[PDB]
């Protein structure tokens, strides 16, 4: 049971990870 | 080295600080290494060399008579005689410890001044010395008399941890040691031949 | 599976050792023929280095000497030197560019290790000097430094009694006046600083070509300023000195704290507390100003909800790395990782200390509360539920074609490589000062114990910390 | 100091020789403790004989195999000794060092 | 029979303990000599 | 599994926050 | 009551001594 | 042991039973009873013989038990083999309270 948890975890991480980039970037893009 | 003889076995003790209790009363008041050295936890080597109360259903077959044979021709040898006049003779070592048979590659050339590079100086001490310590035993099975009372087998949960303990020292003190010393002579020859 | 920390791996001329323990032997990687695009065989360029007669023990941690010609195999139960051997040919290689070259290995004081069975080696380093013959200084359980020569394998050149944990040396050093009756030449000697499990640090004066008898006193207890209600700890576990001028001491604890130690010259008592030392030996005692008290963050801290659920107190052995680059940073490993440590009030203390007595400005420009900088470059254990991954190789490269990089290889055999750096005021410091980090995410290893996904919660958790800190 | 060979192999059968254990007339020494240092020189002889360390040398070799008491070895050296006598003694010296006066007869024989 | 037994063990432990240290010691000494013919020669 | 999670974003954070600087850089231009 | 006893001594000694016995002989053949 | 000689003694006989170990190193395709001498007490010890002691100078054995001691002295030994009284199966011993 606990390897799909952290599984769900680092996966939701890396999405996180993905979206803030794409914000710095935009910001980036912007400024 | 001494000997001890009582009603149920016969035991031997070798003193293996004595030689470092002799070199450190040699050594001067300003020799603190020898002190370490001698400090350095070191229990005397027992074994027990015979059993003749092998099983607690059995009465023991006590010793009637105990001598060391030291002769030249004769060589050194343990005699002991029982209750029941069971003659057991066992070859003793001349030293509490055997000297290892020198490796084949222990040629002593007294010539050699080879800069052994410095990177094998922080092995505190030759290989031998690390392989003896690991081969080292603590115990050892004695030798088991039957005593001949014809009368009952032996007896069953006793009988099954005396077994138990005797094959757990031959896998640990035996097998395992046995199995390490082949794998390390059997690294050596592929290291020899490379 | 309780993989120690170790130190398994050195870099020689821009090739990388890495010592394995199973085959008794280093194998040698050339960093910089991986710089260059061959198309042609991903095996161009391993060596191995095979012991002529291997260690006997465990080897815990490789040593280079300051030579570049000796490695030393140091384990907890021996030490060894293995000779370098010698590099010709087009590339420079080892013994011509032979796969398998045999290397003379020397085991040094194998005797004393052999027979005194409760014996524990607890370090090992090099004398510093580069231009001597490579002397080895171990020191063991017994609280005894035993000096090495390559010469004398089985004689110690020098037996220091100490009545320890770690020493390292500081930078060559005159000896203050008074260490030597009447000599108008300066003499130059290695401090040595001697750490005790209590904390208690002690200083030595080393050099091997003078047998005075002052050279090779052990001085304190060093006094700790200012003074701490549990006396700086007792769970004391490196030392690092620092090649700072005032030099800089780094105790590291097995709790994570981490202490900054300036060393102070010892005073001259001026004639007007003559108050009763009947020891007419006035020798000027250094002090230790502890200037900063760090704790690393040697698991990753979760926001629980419940205050009260046992802080475990992760405590483990740090081990501490002199950044050959940045004199002022150092790393630290441990069994859960890799941190970086630089001393941001540095380059003030050393301003500071180059101005005359009357700049009350440049004082107060160091009293400005200033934090060293941390970074949790590396997490072996980001979860709770798993075990770390424990590092068992640590290096910085300094080399002009490579650059400047960290190496770190774990228990697990992951090599991890990372490019290491090396209106008041103009708006552009002001800008700097809103930028300013105090944390950072580290690089998560997801140690490859393939039989659970962890719990969701953990991972959520993890998460959610990484998120609120970007 | 002929040979660096035959110099290593020289000091190894001059170190036997030298530690040949000797009765002496009036020495504390039991008969049973020589006997026993005796049977450990011995032992050491037989050692280096099958380690083939006087393989080189054919007379060093045949020396060796004297102090172990081959007998075959003896014979071969009958020249030497000249007599059966003379033979007798290097017999009981190599075989048999604490013989007693009553089994002489039988070793004569 | 048990104390018979001890002693003969014994006895073929010291009888093989002698055999192990002849094999090993002996190709430790070749090793030594091997080793500085290769530095000779090099 | 968490822990090579947990590393892999924080490699692509210091990625990001290497991008974003940048970014800062050139639009301060 | 002692016979049985004694019988499962004696039994217990014998199959220690063929158990050492097999382990020395396993140990000569690796030797 | 006295020069490679074993000495047993028997308390129902009160007498030495002496084995030469030399001779059982020697092959001899010819009777297993070469080599076995009783030594006789003149006058048996009237205690029971709990240990044996031999002499520094290996001419005399002390009978020690709980109730009293007697020595017996060792026989010469003569003729081909240095056996006791020259190889008698037999030798009378003298023994002393």
């Amino acid at each position: 049971k606990v390897t799909k948890e952290s599984d769900s975890i680092l996966n939701g991480i890396r999405e996180e990870i993905a979206h803030f980039q794409k914000e710095l970037d935009d910001l980036k893009a912007r400024t | 080295r001494y000997h001890c003889t009582h009603v149920a076995g016969v035991h031997s003790v070798g003193l293996t600080w004595f030689n470092k209790l002799e070199k450190f009363l040699s050594s001067g008041e300003e020799d603190k290494d020898s002190l370490q050295e001698l400090a350095a936890e070191q229990k005397c080597l027992v074994e027990h060399i015979l059993c003749t109360k092998p099983l607690r259903c059995r009465l023991p077959s006590p010793i009637q008579g105990f001598w060391i044979i030291s002769d030249l021709f004769l060589g050194t040898s343990m005699i002991c005689i029982t209750c029941d006049f069971e003659c057991i003779v066992r070859p003793l070592l001349t030293t509490i410890r055997p000297p290892s048979p020198p490796l084949l590659c222990s040629q002593s050339d007294k010539s050699s001044t080879e800069i052994l590079p410095h990177v094998l100086a922080d092995v505190k001490g030759p290989f031998e010395e690390h392989i003896r310590g690991i081969l080292r035993r603590n115990s050892a099975n004695p030798l088991l008399l039957n005593s001949s009372s014809k009368d009952s087998s032996p007896p069953p949960e006793e009988c099954l941890q005396l077994l138990s303990r005797a094959t757990q020292v031959f896998r640990e003190e035996y097998l395992l040691k046995q199995d390490l010393a082949n794998e390390e002579i059997q690294r050596r020859v592929k290291l020899l031949i490379a | 599976k309780d993989k120690q920390l170790r130190n398994l791996l050195c870099v020689l001329d821009g090739d990388l050792l890495v010592w394995d323990a199973e085959e008794c032997a280093f194998h040698t990687v050339t960093l910089r023929s991986l710089s260059v695009e061959s198309t042609g065989s991903s095996s161009s360029g391993e060596q191995k280095l095979l012991c002529t007669n291997p260690p006997l023990f465990d080897v815990n941690e490789v040593l280079l000497s300051p030579t570049q010609h000796h490695v030393a195999l140091v384990g907890s139960k021996g030490v060894m030197v293995l000779e370098i051997p010698k590099r010709w040919g087009k590339k420079s290689e080892f013994e011509g560019g032979e796969k398998t070259v045999n290397c003379r290995t020397i085991p040094i004081a194998e005797r004393i290790f052999t027979s005194s069975t409760s014996l524990l080696l607890k370090q090992a380093i090099w004398y510093p000097s580069e231009t001597q013959e490579p002397h080895l200084i171990l020191l063991t359980s017994d609280n005894i430094l035993r000096l090495y020569n390559l010469q004398d394998l089985f004689t110690p050149v020098k037996v220091i009694s100490l009545s320890a944990v770690a020493c390292d040396f500081g930078p060559l050093a005159v000896l203050p006046k008074g260490f030597g009756q009447h000599s108008k030449e300066d003499t130059v000697a290695y401090p040595l600083y001697i750490l005790y499990e209590t904390g208690e640090t002690y200083l030595m004066y080393i050099d091997l070509q003078k047998s005075n008898i002052t050279v090779g006193k052990l001085l304190g207890p060093l006094p700790m300023y200012p003074a701490a209600e549990d006396n700086y700890g007792y769970d004391a576990c490196a030392l690092l000195c620092l090649p700072c001028v005032p030099n800089i001491i780094v105790i590291a604890t097995e709790s994570g704290l981490l202490y900054h130690c300036v060393v102070l010259e010892g005073e001259e008592d001026d004639e007007q507390t003559s108050n009763k030392s009947w020891n007419s030996s006035c020798d000027l005692i250094p002090s230790l100003y502890v200037f900063e008290c760090v704790e690393l963050e040697l698991a990753l801290k979760f926001a629980t909800e419940e205050e009260e659920s046992l802080e475990l107190d992760f405590a483990c052995p740090i081990k501490l790395h002199r950044d050959p680059i940045c004199p002022s940073r150092y790393h630290c490993t441990h069994v859960a990782g890799v941190h970086s440590v630089g001393l941001t009030w540095f380059n003030k203390l050393e301003k500071f200390l180059s101005s005359g007595e009357e700049d009350k400005d440049s004082l107060q420009e160091l009293a400005a509360e200033q934090k060293c900088l941390v970074e949790h470059i590396l997490c072996t254990k980001p979860l709770r539920c798993r075990l770390p991954s424990p590092i068992q190789g640590f290096w910085i490269i300094s080399d002009l074609f490579l650059g400047t990089s960290m190496i770190c290889i774990t228990c697990d055999f992951e090599c991890i490589v990372r490019p290491l750096l090396t209106v008041k005021g103009p708006f552009e410091e002001h800008i700097r000062g809103i930028l300013r980090r105090n944390s950072a995410n580290p690089l998560l290893l997801n140690s490859s114990s393939k039989d659970s996904s962890p719990p969701p919660e953990e991972c959520l958790q993890l998460l959610s910390r990484a998120t609120q800190v970007f | 100091s002929t040979s660096a060979s035959a110099r290593s192999m020289c000091r190894v059968l001059d170190d036997l020789l030298k530690k040949m254990p000797m009765l002496h007339t009036g020495g504390t020494q039991t008969l049973t403790e020589f006997e026993l240092k005796w049977q450990h020189w011995r032992e050491e002889c037989e050692r280096h004989l099958q380690n083939g360390t006087f393989s080189s040398n054919v007379h060093m070799e045949a020396v060796c195999r004297v102090l172990l008491g081959d007998e075959e070895v003896l014979l071969e050296k009958r020249d030497l000794m000249t007599t059966w006598y003379h033979f007798l003694v290097s017999r009981l010296l190599f075989k048999h060092p604490t013989v007693k006066p009553t089994e002489l007869h039988f070793y004569a024989q | 029979q048990l104390e018979n037994l001890i002693n003969k063990w014994s006895l073929e432990l010291e009888d093989q303990e002698k055999h192990f240290l002849q094999q090993a010691t002996q190709v430790n000494a070749w090793d030594r000599t091997l080793m500085q013919n290769g530095e000779r020669i090099t």
